[PDB]
């Protein structure tokens, strides 16, 4: 199992103190929400940085 | 720092795989960092030395040797230098010297090109065998002018790479690396020995990505490369480099693919275990190994200093590797996956949470370490609110400033 | 035209429900005593009036209401920003050189 | 009046204190707006006799009935504000100035160009003092950046004592200081670096997160900390770091120990980890349970899913400040466009 979810074939985790495998159900559809954050922040600063630089 | 008490090291072995300018600083280099062991490294040293006219290198070894013997015998309660050797290398070093210098003058009065440019280069090895460093290099940094050929360019660049290398100035090595790669058209395996080049030298310089993989490129057909580095420490140096920078991914990949680490990792079985071991999730096994070989090469020329960095970069990847694929991980078994005890690798694992790059929290009621899989949502939102705060706050100061210009006010 | 559009959907969603509201209060006085399907029918149609939710729908129609805010709030931010950069640059013109 | 008191012929103070309170009190001053400039010298003298006389407390309502007489709109800045504020510090008295400080106000009166920039200085140091006597370290140090990113030709005390400010204030909020901007200062910025050297080697221990190591330091340079007319700060500084290890702890730890965070911490004992815990949820800092059967300190997220109301309305208030701030910013770039120099440029 360990070696399967390193391989990025396995799309979930281990829970070894209860002798468990827990996958991810991936039924978030997120992925978006991450890009959305990143361009939030880095406009964000480069319009901060810009103000910053005219003023 | 360095400088360790460690037994075990085959002296013989290691000084016969290197030869020449090499050789005597490894040999230098053993001696100083390894006592109990230093003066049969100087009596070894001392004897080579004496071959090939070493002149001020030979008096600052024979004078170690000396003390080194004045040492022992004190201990379980001086060898002369035989200063005839002065009498005879000098007036033999000279001699020979000034009729290469007399032939050479001769060429520069005929004005040739190549024979200039390969009288230098043997006037350059013999003030390297005459211990002349600078000297060497400006025979050599006037005979790449008169080149003419794309062999005469290579030969040129090998030179000044390996003198560089002695006078440390690896930022000439480097130059000369891109200079012979880049010109001409990117049996005779020449680029082998350049990317071996440039790899011990970017090492050197605490560059470890690219030092990995230019020693992942260089090809085991190249087998004598003795003047800059062994192929047993090649292989050593590349999989260092390779497990501390290289994700599983891209360990799996290069050392497959190159098909010349595979021959370098049977030179050294030892590391071939390492990369195996990190591959199968045995790090147990794989770190009580590391520090097997560590004391080894804790006395090795260029890689005391850098190793001790590559090796704690090691450690933290073993352990980032190790809880990737658990949500929730018992920390007594992560202990147990290591001869560190619980609170050691709890403090450890404190570090790397707040370094970052391991994304968990430490359950220490149980001790249990529990992944952190924060929703991006939350975050996001978070950090959108402290922006537009931050934002607010800046409109302020610009309202301020635009303020305060437009009224004049100023500190006269 | 937004509004306008919704608002006649809402104006034919109006009309039908008094079409209905007539008719039952015809039936009331006179008509048909009971229609049976269409009476029965429009009574469990009224009991999807309240459609009515749970924790989870109200949970998730509050997530997408945050996020198509925040999302304005991003905009509205955009348009601060740029009508700051106008001012700026303005500014720089007429009192500051360089 | 004014001419009253530029002169040292000054009566009797409380029969002068009643016709002044006459004068504010029937006070039709639609035309002293013009004569802005002996108004402010008129607060000036004021409060110097103010601050001779230890007599601060009355002092405030008189300036706060003179700020709203002569100001055109809520978002103006003069110089009675910081004489205002100056008697608000000296009588201990913050509660009639932070109504009037949490109104940003860009509207500086030159006073007829009687308006000197040290009013303009020291309204936001003593702003900023009243801010970090109320525990508004946020407003606080605000108030501390724009005075510092004032200006001006010459180095002054009250410059060097709010940058001084400035830098413990960083220190307890955020932790650290705080870069300075880019739209910048004049010299002011130069010299104050080579003169608050000390403030500058506790943020530097500060850095190293030692409160041991910290603390030494602080009785090394007591002395030099000593002029500042406040060593509570330092003791807040050092308070502040024990709270932003406990928060480290909380990104680190979901279940911890009382004894072992009071090892980590450096505390004397577990009683005292659980009191600092237990002050810290109370200020709303820390999101954590005690478990005392087990001797435990539960550590939890931000329990803040953002799907309730009350994340919507913060969000609409915001909506409000960025629109009201975005039409300003419009008003402003007309005004600019009003101005001769530009339509010149364009025709």
């Amino acid at each position: 199992l360990v070696q399967c979810i390193l391989d990025n074939t396995i799309h979930g985790r281990i829970d070894q103190v209860n002798q468990l495998l827990e996958l991810d159900h991936q039924k978030r559809g997120g992925a978006r929400y991450t890009a959305l954050d990143k361009w939030t922040n880095q406009l964000n600063s480069l319009n901060q940085a810009v103000v910053s630089k005219l003023a | 720092n360095y400088v360790v008490e460690n037994p075990s090291l085959d002296l013989e072995q290691y000084a016969a795989s290197y030869s020449g300018l090499m050789r005597i600083e490894r040999l230098q280099f053993i001696a100083d960092h390894c006592p109990t062991l230093r003066v049969e490294a100087l009596k070894m040293a001392l004897s080579f030395v004496q071959r090939t006219f070493n002149v001020d290198m030979y008096e600052e070894i024979h004078r170690k040797l000396s003390e080194a013997t004045r040492e022992l015998q004190n201990a379980p309660d001086p060898p002369a230098l035989d200063t005839a050797w002065v009498e005879a290398t000098r007036k033999k070093a000279l001699l020979k010297l000034e009729k290469l210098d007399t032939d050479l003058k001769n060429y520069k009065g005929n004005s040739i090109k190549e024979s200039i440019r390969r009288g230098h280069d043997d006037l350059g090895d013999h003030y390297l065998d005459c211990g002349d460093l600078s000297n060497a290099l400006k025979c050599y940094s006037r005979a790449r002018d008169y080149c003419t050929s794309a062999k005469h360019v290579i030969n040129m660049c090998l030179n000044v790479i390996k003198v560089s290398v002695y006078l440390q100035n690896w930022s000439h090595v480097l130059s000369y690396v891109s200079k012979a790669e880049s010109t001409p058209e990117i049996t005779q395996a020449i680029l082998t020995k350049l990317k071996c080049a440039a790899g011990l030298a970017e090492l050197a310089a605490r560059k470890y990505k690219q030092a990995a993989k230019c020693l992942l490129l260089a090809s085991f057909d190249h087998c004598d490369f003795p003047e800059l580095l062994s192929p047993s420490n090649v292989a050593i140096y590349g999989g260092l480099c390779a497990l501390a920078t290289f994700d599983r991914q891209e360990l799996q990949r290069n050392v497959i693919s190159s098909s010349s680490f595979k021959l370098f990792l049977e030179l050294e079985p030892q590391v071939r275990d390492i990369i195996f071991k990190f591959y199968e999730s045995k790090y147990a096994s794989c770190l009580k190994m590391l520090d097997e070989m560590k004391d080894n090469l804790l006395l090795d020329m260029y890689l005391a200093p850098h190793v001790r960095t590559l090796y704690t970069q090691i450690r933290n990847r073993a352990l980032i590797q190790y809880f990737s694929p658990y949500v929730s991980a018992d920390m007594h078994r992560m202990a147990a996956a290591f001869n560190t005890t619980v609170a050691a690798l709890e403090d450890e694992l404190t570090q790397l949470i707040l370094e970052g790059l391991i994304s968990a929290r430490v359950d220490s009621h149980s001790k249990i370490l529990y992944a952190r899989d924060v929703d991006q949502r939350s975050t996001t939102f978070e950090k959108s609110l402290l922006m537009g705060k931050e934002f607010q706050r800046r409109a302020k100061a610009m309202m301020l400033r635009a303020a305060v210009l437009r009224n004049q006010i100023h500190v006269k | 035209e937004h509004l306008i559009a919704q608002h006649s959907a809402i104006k034919m969603l109006h009309s039908r429900v008094k079409l209905i509201l007539e008719y039952v209060k015809a039936s009331e006085a006179g008509e048909v005593p009971f229609n049976h399907e269409i009476l029965r029918e429009a009574y469990a149609l009224c009991h999807c009036l309240p459609v009515l939710s749970t924790d989870k729908f109200k949970t998730d129609f509050y997530d997408q209401c945050n996020d198509v805010g925040l999302m304005a709030y991003l905009g509205t931010i955009t348009k601060t920003c740029n009508t700051m950069n106008q001012f700026v640059n303005k500014f720089n013109v007429l009192y500051d050189r360089q | 009046l004014f001419v009253k008191f530029s002169m040292p012929s000054v009566p009797d103070f409380e029969t002068l204190f009643s016709q002044v309170q006459l004068f504010i009190s029937t006070c039709n001053g639609e035309h002293i707006r013009y004569a802005t400039d002996t108004f402010a010298g008129l607060c000036h003298q004021l409060t110097n006799a103010l601050v001779e006389r230890k007599q601060p407390l009355r002092g405030i309502g008189i300036l706060k009935q003179a700020i709203d007489k002569m100001q055109m709109n809520t978002n103006q800045l003069t110089s009675i504000h910081a004489d205002l504020c100056q008697l608000c510090l000296l009588a201990k008295c913050f509660k009639p100035a932070l109504p009037y400080l949490d109104v940003d106000m860009m509207d500086i009166c030159k006073e007829n160009g009687a308006y000197d920039a040290k009013h303009f200085l020291c309204y936001y140091y003593y702003g900023g003092m009243i801010y970090t006597g109320l525990k508004n370290f946020e407003r606080a140090l605000y108030f501390y950046e724009q005075a510092i990113t004032t200006p001006a030709m010459a180095v002054s005390h009250i410059m060097l004592e709010s940058y001084k400010k400035y830098i413990l204030v960083s220190l307890i909020l955020l932790g650290k200081v705080q870069q300075l901007p880019k739209y910048t200062s004049q010299i002011v910025g130069r010299f104050i670096k080579p003169l608050s050297n000390a403030y500058h080697e506790l943020a530097q221990v500060y850095s190293t997160n030692n409160p041991s190591e910290l603390r030494n330091l602080v009785n090394k340079h007591s002395e030099t900390f000593t002029r500042d007319n406040n060593m509570g700060l330092v003791k807040q500084c050092l308070s502040s770091l024990y709270k932003k290890n406990i928060q480290r702890l909380t990104k680190t730890f979901l279940t911890l120990s009382l004894q072992d965070m009071a090892s980590r911490v450096q505390l004397s004992g577990p009683q005292e980890a659980e009191k600092y815990v237990l002050h810290m949820i109370e200020d709303g800092e820390i999101f954590a349970s005690i478990n005392q059967k087990d001797g435990m300190v539960s550590f939890h997220d931000n329990p803040e899913k953002y799907n309730n109301p009350a994340m919507l309305h913060n969000i609409d208030q915001e909506m409000l400040k960025c629109i009201e701030l975005d039409e300003r910013l419009k008003a402003m770039d007309q005004e600019i466009t009003v101005n001769p120099q530009f339509v010149q440029k364009s025709m």
